[PDB]
């Protein structure tokens, strides 16, 4: 019933880990200065 | 504030300026860039290749192509079906199919 078909524990594990690159959210600053 | 003239990120890169005459605050977005990768079946089979423009939208690539802004001087012919948007980047020169 949940999009991505993760288990409750997998959903927990993904929600606990936080990604916070000092970039910009694109669909594809995130590219920095020649760094992709 | 009336005193600040431009701004910087947490990594001390510039991301905004104040226009010196209108005092409007403008954001500076880097111009699109990325790597280019070439998919080749091998020259002992075919000379057809596909080009992946990594990290960019196919719309941005098509606009840069039309405006003669894209840095490489070669062009890959677009058939409409040859242009497919992936998460990795824009893949030009390969027909996407549903069959896995
Ligand atoms: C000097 O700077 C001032 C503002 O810092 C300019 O004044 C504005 O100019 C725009 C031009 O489109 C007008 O629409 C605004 O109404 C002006 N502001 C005011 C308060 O009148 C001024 O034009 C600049 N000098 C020159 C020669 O351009
Ligand atoms: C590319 O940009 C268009 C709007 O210009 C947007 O609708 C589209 O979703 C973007 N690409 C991706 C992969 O999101």
């Amino acid at each position: 019933s949940k999009p991505s078909k993760r288990s409750p524990i997998e959903d927990l594990l993904f929600n606990k880990v936080t990604l916070a690159d000092a970039g910009f959210i694109k669909q594809y600053a995130q590219k920095f200065n020649g760094l992709t | 504030l009336p005193f600040q003239q431009f701004g910087r990120d947490i990594v001390d890169t510039t991301d905004a300026v104040r226009d010196p005459q209108t005092l409007e605050i403008l954001d500076i977005t880097p111009c699109s860039f990325g790597g280019v990768s070439v998919i080749t079946p091998g020259t002992n089979t075919s000379n057809q290749v596909a080009v992946l423009y990594q990290g960019v939208n196919c719309t941005e690539v098509s606009v840069a192509i039309h405006a003669d802004q894209l840095t490489p001087t070669w062009r890959v012919y677009s058939t409409g079906s040859n242009v497919f948007q992936t998460r990795a980047g824009c893949l030009i020169g390969a027909e996407y199919v549903n069959n896995s």
